[PDB]
C-alpha cells in the first residue's frame, strides 16, 4: 500500500520558518484523497493542521494556526510540503503526513464521514 | 467545535474482563464517531469506525452502537498488551477527540 | 471528453470551468421568537386593540400546534419509534423531520421553564440564561417601533392617535405575515424552509437573527444566496403567543471529480441563411460521465455552483453523440432578430461571424474576409496581432489547435422549431404523415 | 376508477384524497381611498413640494378616468342596453364588467355628494354618514406618517428639513404605486384584481381594510390565499385626487361529486437501474370522468382544493389507459440524482426500495432481502411488525389487497427523456427515421 | 396578408392593432450613492455599531472592485485598445460595456477630485460643483432616519437604547441589500441592470434619483416600466464606502412597416362537442413577414407594444399556413371547464357559440338558433338589431364580409393535447408505433 | 316521488335536549340533494335551521341556533336527526325535514341557485 | 343577511282580477328570486323559480321579470281558493322571506 | 428623384395663422421616409421644426414650437400642410420642406441615424 | 439638448491648402455626426455622412474619422468656389448644429 516519508531540517531556530516535505510511495499524490499533517507534541496528544487536495487545488486548515501556515503539493517528485512562521516555545513536537480516507452517505440528506487510517512515521523538530 | 466527554475514565484490568463505556456529544452527529487504536511511538490505527462497523484485524468481542448524541462501546476478555484507545469526531472542522480511557496496566 | 475544436464551428465557444459543491453536516442551534409586543408603558392608550389582536393571531396559530401534536403523540423512546398506524400517510422527509422534532423537544422543555422570563422582554433583542452555560435569546417583534416612536411623543399627541397608530402597524405586521405562516403552511413539520422565510415573523431581518446567534464562516454569503439555511418550528405557545425554531447551520462539500462547463453561443452562416445551436449551456461531468444539470435552482459563482441539492438530469444518447464530436446530431434554429450575438473570445482568441460583421485588420489596415462556404472565422495573431470590429479595437494572442482550422469544413445538422405552440403543430403534422404512409 | 394496486408497484403510492371548492355568490361594499394627506397642521413647512406632486399624480390617474368613461358615455336604461358600434372591440369578460360599472354608478353618484367632507378628513380611517342609514368610509394614504412623526417634532428640526422628508416620503410611496397602478394597467373595466393588489393605494395593508368593511366568516383566510377577494374601481376624481373601488366577497361553493387524488412518487428497480415514472401528481375526478388540473393556480389545504375558477383540463387516452391498470402505458425516467426518494407510507404500510436502501426486521433482528427481479417491497406486520431504515425505526400495520403481492411481477412501460433541448433533439430524429424509412 | 374571415370561423375574432417601439440612443449621467450615514450629531450613541458595520460592508463590496479592476488594468488609448490575451474568455456584450467603462473613467476622476467633500454630507439629497458648468449630486443612504427619529429623541430616551434602534436599521438595510448587491452579482462590468434594483442602495427610491438628475419627456413612465432605463457601476471606494452609476436614459425608435395583431378566442361546436384553437394569441408582421412574439417581456399599451430589445421569434411553415387560410392545419383541443369564453365583439359584430349560451333577438322576441353543422354564429343588424345574451342587451351594426356567411361551412384541423406528461406520452407512443410499422 | 316522516317525542321539558330523526321512503339519502330543517313557531312563519350533504359530511348551519345545533345521518335506516339544546318558551314549533334543489348557473362567474320544492308532514314539539 | 322589501302590501280581490306586485332587494341577486306558493298547516308548494320559470300545474296567467335589485310579478283573473305567496331569495346563507302580499277574504 | 414645392401667403398680418402646403412629384407621400419642415431666418441659420411619418400618423415637433404647430398629410394629392400660430417679429423667414434619411445601426444595441439630403426651394414668409 | 463646439474657426485659404478642424461633443454620440455642405440661397447638400462615408459627387480629398465625443475632418488643396460646410449631429431631438467655419475669400 501507500508509503509515507517525512522529511525537513531536524534543529531550527525559533521564530524561522518551517519547511517539511512528506514524500510518498506505493502510490500517486493525485489520487482522490486528502493529504494531511497532525502535530503530536511530546508530553500531549494528537491534533490536526490542514489538508490539500488530491485532484484539486483546494486546501483547508486549522483556524487556530491559520494565519501562519501554507500547503503545496507537487505531482513530479510525488511529495507535498507544508510551511509554518514564527516557531515557538510549545511548537516542538512530531509531525506526522497522513491519508484521510472520506465517504458519503445519502440518506434524505448528505452526510460526510472523515477517520484517519494510516500516516507516516515521523520526524521531530526542535526550537 | 463540537465537544465530546465519556464516561467513566477508568480501565484498570486484566485478563478477562468485561467493560463497557459511553461517548457523548454536545449536538446529534449522526454515525460520524469513531473508537481509534493509538500506537505509542509510531502510526496508530483504529477499531471501529462509522460507529457499528469492525476494523479488519481486529477481535470480534469489540462492538459499538448508538445514536443522536450517546454513543457506547463494549469490549469483553481483554488482553493487556494493547495500549490506546479513545472516541473521535468527525462531523465538524476541525477534527477532535474525547477524553478518554484506554488499557492501563496496574 | 467533449470536443470543443469541433464545437466551436458551429457557434459554441467554450467558457469558464467551475467546481461543483452541495451543502452537508449542519450544526443546530435554538431561538425563540415572539409575535405580541410588551405595552406595559402605554397601557392607558391601548383600548381594546390587543384582545382583537390575540383573537385574530390565535386562529392563526392553532392549526400549526394542531399539526405538530400528531407527530408528537405517536412517538416515543424504544433509537426512537414511530406509530405507523396514528400517523397513516407520510412521505420518507416528512418521517425524517419528525425524528428530528422528538429530538428537539427536550431542549425544548429546558427552554419551556422560562415561560414567565419569556413574558417579560421589553426589547427587541434579549439574552436569558437557560442554564449556567448555555443562553437562549429572545426577539420581539415591532418591540422597537413601540419603544421609538410611540412611547416617546405620549404627551404631544391624543391617547385616540396613539392607539390608531398601534392598531395600523399590528394590521401592517399581519399583512406580511399572512403569505408564509396562513394556510398556504400545511406541512410544518419538515425542516426544508428557508431563513429567510422565517425571519417575517420579525419583520424579515434575517441579518440581525444570524449575528445573534453567532455564526461565523468564510462561506457565509454563499450558503445564504443559495437557500442552504433553514429553520424548523419546533414549539408554539398559544397562551403568550411565542414560538420555538431550530435552526440549521451547514458547511459545504466538493465533489472530487465533477466540474460544470459553461457555452458561449454565436451566430454563424449556411445556405445565405444566419442560425444558432439548440444546445444546453451548462453541461456536468462527473466521472466521466455526462449529464445535464437543473442549474436554475443553484448559486453560479466566478469559480463554482453551488447547490443545496444534487441537481443532476439525465441526458439522450443523440445529444451525447452531439457533443462528442457527431455535430450532424446536434439540431439547429432560424434567427430572425437583430439581438443574437455575432462574435466572442475564448483564450484570447477570436471567433466572429465576419460576414454580419465588418471585420478589419488594424495592423495592416486590410480587409478580413469571409467565404459563403464557411461557418465563422477563427482570428489570431498567426494572421492578425491586432483587429477592429465595428467600435471594439482587440489584440489577439495564439489559437492552441489545428493550423488548418479556417480550411476545412463541418458536417451540419438539422433545423428545429422550439416555440410551444410549433411543439403541437410539428407532433400533429409528424402523426398525420406517419398515418399517410401507413 | 383508479387501480393503485397495479400503480404502487411502479412506485406512485396513493396519498391524501382532497375536496373541490369554487367561489361563487358576492356580496358586494363600497370604500374611498384619497391619494394624498391633509397638511393643514403643516402648512408653512411645504414649499412646492404639493404642487409637483399633483402634477405627478394626474399624469398618473388621467388615462385609468379616460378609459372608464368609454364605458361610462356609452351605456343606458332600455334592463341595460350597451352601443356595441361605439364599444368596437371588446371580450365576454369585459363587457360583463361594463355592466357592473354601470350598475354601480347609483351609489357612486350618492357618494360623490359629500365631496367637501371628503377633502376635510384628517385620520386614516374616517366614518361618514352617507344616509341616515348607510355610512362609507374614507381611508387616507401616508396619513398617519404626517400625524405621528411630521407634526410633533415641528420646533426640533428647521421647516426646510420637514419639507425634504415629506418629499422622499412622497417619492417612496409612488415609487410603490407605478407597479400597479401605471402603465401596466391598460384595462381597468375588468373585476379580476386582487384586493392585496389594489390595497398599494393604501400602503399594502389590507387588513385595515377588510377589518373597517366589516366582513366576518369561518373561511376567511382560505378565500384570501386563494385569490378570491377582487375589487373594481369605479370613479376617479382629479380635483380632490380620490377613487372608489367596489369589493367583491364571495362564498365557496363545494362541487358535489368530485374529488383530487394525490400520488406520492418512489424510485424502482428494473434491469440494474433506478427508474421512476412520468405522472402527473394530482388527479381530477368528476362523475367517474378523469382529467388533469392546473393545481398551481389553487390552494391547497389538508382536506380541500379551493379555486377561483373551474381550472380542469384534458387527458389523453394512453394516459387514461396507464392510471386504470395498463402499467406499459405508463412511461419511466431513468435516475441520475441521490436525492430522489426512496419508500413511503401509506395506510400504515411501508413502500420500499430495499436495493437502494438498507432494510432490517428489528422485532427478529434479521435482513430484508429484495431480488433482482423484484421492483420494490410492500413490509407489513404480517412479516415484519417493526421495521428498520436506517435512522428510522417504524411499527407497521396490514396490508387490505392482495396476499400475494410479493410473488406477481407488473409488465413495464417505455423509457422517455423529458428535458426541454431533449425534446427538440427526439422530435427531429424521428422525424428522420420518418424519412428514412420511406 | 392574414385571412380573417376564415379564422372567426374557428373561433379566432379579430382583435386590436398596434405600433412595434424599441428604445435606442440613450443620454448618459452620473450620481454618487453613499451607503453609510453621518453620525456626528449623534456620536456618543453608537458603541461599537459602526465598526461591525464596515467589516461586512467591506467584506461585501471588495469582489465588485476586484471585477472592476480586470478590465481598468487591461485597457489603454492606441480608439482604445484591449488586451485579449489577459481578458482571456469574455463575451461581446462585456467587451462593450467594457469600453463604456473604460470612457467613463474620466469623468470619474473629476468627481473623485471631491472625496472629503463627499466624506461631509449629512442630509439624503445634496449638490456639489464638479466645475463651474458641471455639478454632481450625492444620495445618502438612512440618512432621513437618522435626522428625523433618531435626532430629535436623543434625550428621551437612554444612550444603549438609541444605539440598538441604528442597529437594527442598519441590520434591516444589509437584509434588503443582499439579494441585489450580494453573491448573485457576479459580472457588474454590463450595462443591463435595471435602475430599479439599482436605487435598493438607496432604500428603493428610484423616483427620487430620477427627479434629481432632472430627465424629463413625454414616454417616462412607458421607458421605466419597459426596463429600458439601466445603469452601470464605474468607481467603488472601500475607505469611504461610496459607489459611483452611470445612466443611461434612452428614446423611442418605431419600426416603420411592423405592427402586433391580437386574436381573441371563443370556443366553438363541432361532432357534440366544444373545441378551442391551439394558435397564438399575437403575431408580428414586418414587411409582410409573419413570426412569433416573446410578447410576455414587453409593455402592452392600447396604442403599441414597447420593448427594451428585438423579440422575434421564427414561426413553421404549417402554422403560417394555418394564418393565411388553409384551417385545416390549425390543432384543436377539446373542452372540459365552464370558464372558457364562448362569445366576442368585433367592429360591432357579434361571434357566438349559440349553442353553449342562449341567445335571443330583442327587436321581434324571437329566439336565434344555431344547428348542429355550424361552428358559430355571426350576428349584425341585417338580422338583429338588438340582441340578449344572458343577462347583456347590445345594439350591433353591420358587418362588411360575405353576406353567404352563416351558409358556408370550414374545414377542421386535427386534435392536440397540450399537457407536459401528455407530450412525453404522445411522443413514447408515436415511437412505438414507427417501430411496430417497421 | 320522496316520502318523509317526522318522529320525536312530542312534549319535553324546558332546557332539555330535543332529538327529531326524519325517515326517509322513496328515495335513498346518499341522494345528491340537501335534507334541511325549517321551523315554524305557530302565529309565525318559517325560518331555516340548516342541512347536510347526501353525498358527503359536510354540513350548514343558521348562525342564530349555531351553538345549540347538530344534524347528522344514518345510510341503514335512511333517517337524518337533529339535536337540539336548551330549549325555551319560543322553541315549540313545527319542524319541518325538507328536500332542497340546486342548480348551478355558469355565466363568465359561478352563480348557485336554492329553493325549496319538498317538505315533510311536519309534527310538533311543546316546551 | 340579504334583506327584502314588497310593494304594495294589500292582496283583496275576487275571481277576476289583474295585479302586479314588486320586489326589492338591498342588493343585487342575480336572478336567484323565486315567487313561493305556501299551503296552510302542510307541505306548501311554488308559483315561480329562477324569477322567469312558470312551476308545473300552474295557470299561465302568472308571469314574472326582474333584473339587478328590483323584480316584478304579474297576475291576472284571480282564483280565490288558493291562499299564500311570497318572494325569497337563496342568494345568500341563511334563507329569508319577504315580507309578502298573499290571497285574502274579505 | 424627388421634388418639392413649398406653397402659402406670401404676407400675412401678425398673429395671424399660416398654412404651408408641400406638395410633392417623383414619387409618393406614402414613402417610408420623413417629411420636415426646417426654418431659415434672414441674418441665421437654420432650424428644425418637426415630421410627420409617410407610412404612419405618428409626428414629431420642436420644443421650442410645439405648442403653436400643427403638421398633416394628404395622400389624395401627395401634400403635406404645417399650420403656425400667433406669428411674430422674428417669424419672418424662408420656410423649406424636406425629406430625411434614416438608417438603422445594429451592433450589441440600437442607433438610429438621421440626417439631411433633399430640401425644397423655398417661400419667404412677411409679417 | 446636445452641444457641440469646433476648433479652430478660422478658414481663409486659396487654390491648394491643407487643413484639419475638430468638431467636439457634449458627450458621445457613436458616428451620428455629419459634415454637410450649405448652399446659398438654395437648397444645400452633403460632404460626408456617417462621419466616415464620403458623399457621391464629392472630391476624394476629404477624410473624416473620430470616436467618442471627438471627431475630425481632414481636407486638402483647396477651390475657393465652394461656399459653407459645417458639423451638425441627428443622435438627440431636436437636430442641432455647430459654430462652424467655411470657405472665405479674403
Ligand atoms: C397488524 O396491524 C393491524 C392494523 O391495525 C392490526 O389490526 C393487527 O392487530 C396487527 N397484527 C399484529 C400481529 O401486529
Ligand atoms: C347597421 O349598422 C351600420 C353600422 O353603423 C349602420 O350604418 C346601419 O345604419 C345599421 N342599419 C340598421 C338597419 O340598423
Amino acid at each position: 500500500q501507500v508509503q509515507l516519508q517525512e522529511s525537513g531540517p531536524g534543529v531550527v531556530k525559533p521564530s524561522e520558518t518551517l519547511s517539511l516535505t512528506c514524500a510518498v510511495s506505493g502510490g500517486s499524490i493525485s489520487d482522490s484523497y486528502r493529504w494531511s499533517w497532525i502535530r503530536q507534541p511530546p508530553g500531549k496528544g494528537l491534533e490536526w493542521i490542514g489538508y490539500i487536495y488530491g485532484s484539486s487545488t483546494s486546501t483547508n486548515y486549522n483556524p487556530s494556526l491559520k494565519s501562519r501556515v501554507t500547503i503545496s503539493k507537487d505531482t513530479s517528485k510525488n511529495q507535498f510540503s507544508l510551511n509554518l512562521s514564527s516557531l515557538t516555545a510549545a511548537d516542538t513536537a512530531v509531525y506526522y503526513c497522513v491519508r484521510v480516507v472520506q465517504y458519503l452517505e445519502w440518506f434524505v440528506d448528505l452526510i460526510e464521514v472523515n477517520w484517519f487510517d494510516v500516516w507516516g512515521p515521523g520526524v521531530l523538530v526542535t526550537v | 467545535d463540537i465537544q465530546l466527554t465519556q464516561s467513566p475514565s477508568s480501565l484498570s484490568a486484566s485478563v478477562g474482563d468485561t467493560v463497557t463505556i459511553t461517548c457523548q456529544a454536545s449536538q446529534g452527529i449522526g454515525n460520524n464517531l469513531h473508537w481509534y487504536q493509538q500506537k505509542p511511538g509510531k502510526a496508530p490505527k483504529l477499531l471501529i469506525y462509522r460507529a457499528s462497523s469492525l476494523q479488519s484485524g481486529i477481535p470480534s468481542r469489540f462492538s459499538g452502537s448508538g445514536s443522536g448524541t450517546d454513543y457506547t462501546l463494549t469490549i469483553s476478555s481483554l488482553q493487556p498488551e494493547d495500549f490506546a484507545y479513545y472516541c473521535q469526531q468527525g462531523y465538524s472542522y476541525p477534527f477532535t477527540f474525547g477524553p478518554g480511557t484506554k488499557v492501563d496496566i496496574k | 471528453i467533449l470536443h470543443y475544436e469541433k464545437l466551436s464551428k458551429i457557434g459554441l465557444v467554450k467558457g469558464v470551468t467551475r467546481k461543483y459543491k452541495i451543502k452537508s453536516n449542519p450544526l443546530t442551534k435554538d431561538i425563540v421568537i415572539k409575535m405580541i409586543p410588551n405595552v406595559s408603558n402605554m397601557s392607558q392608550c391601548t383600548g381594546s386593540v390587543m384582545e382583537n389582536y390575540k383573537t385574530r393571531l390565535n386562529g392563526i396559530l392553532t392549526p400549526i400546534k394542531g399539526a405538530l401534536e400528531i407527530y408528537k403523540n405517536n412517538t416515543h423512546d424504544l433509537g426512537v419509534i414511530m406509530a405507523g398506524v396514528a400517523i397513516g400517510i407520510a412521505t420518507a422527509a416528512q418521517i425524517t423531520a419528525g425524528v428530528a422534532l422528538y429530538e428537539a423537544m427536550k431542549n425544548a422543555d429546558n427552554i419551556n421553564k422560562l415561560k414567565s422570563s419569556i413574558e417579560s422582554t421589553n426589547e427587541a433583542v434579549v439574552k436569558l440564561q437557560e442554564t449556567a452555560e448555555k443562553t437562549v435569546y429572545v426577539l420581539t417583534a415591532l418591540q422597537d417601533y413601540i419603544n421609538t416612536n410611540l412611547v416617546p411623543t405620549i404627551d404631544k399627541i391624543s391617547c385616540k392617535q396613539t392607539e390608531l397608530s398601534l392598531d395600523l402597524a399590528l394590521s401592517k405586521y399581519l399583512s406580511d405575515l399572512l403569505f408564509v405562516f396562513g394556510p398556504n403552511l400545511q406541512d410544518p413539520v419538515s425542516n426544508s424552509m428557508t431563513i429567510q422565510a422565517i425571519s417575517q415573523a420579525f419583520g424579515g431581518n434575517y441579518e440581525t437573527l444570524l449575528r445573534t446567534l453567532g455564526y461565523a464562516t468564510e462561506d457565509f454569503d454563499d450558503l445564504l444566496e443559495s437557500d442552504s439555511i433553514t429553520g424548523q418550528i419546533i414549539y408554539v405557545d398559544l397562551s403568550s403567543y411565542y414560538i420555538i425554531v431550530r435552526v440549521y447551520f451547514p458547511i459545504l462539500t466538493e465533489i472530487q471529480q465533477a466540474y460544470i462547463q459553461e457555452l458561449l453561443p454565436v451566430s454563424f452562416n449556411n445556405d445565405n441563411s444566419e442560425w444558432i445551436s439548440i444546445v444546453p449551456n451548462f453541461i456536468l461531468v462527473r466521472n466521466t460521465l455526462i449529464s445535464n444539470i437543473e442549474i436554475g435552482f443553484c448559486l453560479i459563482t466566478k469559480r463554482s455552483v453551488i447547490c443545496n441539492q444534487d441537481y443532476a438530469t439525465p441526458m439522450t444518447n443523440n445529444m451525447r453523440e452531439c457533443l462528442t464530436g457527431s455535430t450532424e446530431k446536434c439540431p439547429r434554429e432560424l434567427v430572425v432578430s437583430s439581438h443574437v450575438p455575432r462574435f466572442a473570445l475564448s483564450n484570447g482568441v477570436l471567433f466572429a461571424n465576419c460576414i454580419s460583421v465588418t471585420c478589419q485588420c488594424q495592423t495592416t489596415g486590410r480587409a478580413i474576409s469571409q467565404s459563403g462556404e464557411q461557418t465563422l472565422l477563427m482570428i489570431d495573431n498567426t494572421t492578425c496581432p491586432t483587429a477592429v470590429l465595428g467600435n471594439v479595437i482587440i489584440s489577439l494572442g495564439k489559437y492552441l489547435g489545428s493550423v488548418n482550422y479556417n480550411s476545412e469544413g463541418i458536417a451540419i445538422g438539422p433545423p428545429v422549431f422550439t416555440d410551444k405552440v410549433d411543439i403541437s403543430s410539428q407532433i400533429s403534422s409528424m402523426n398525420q404523415s406517419l398515418q399517410q404512409s401507413k
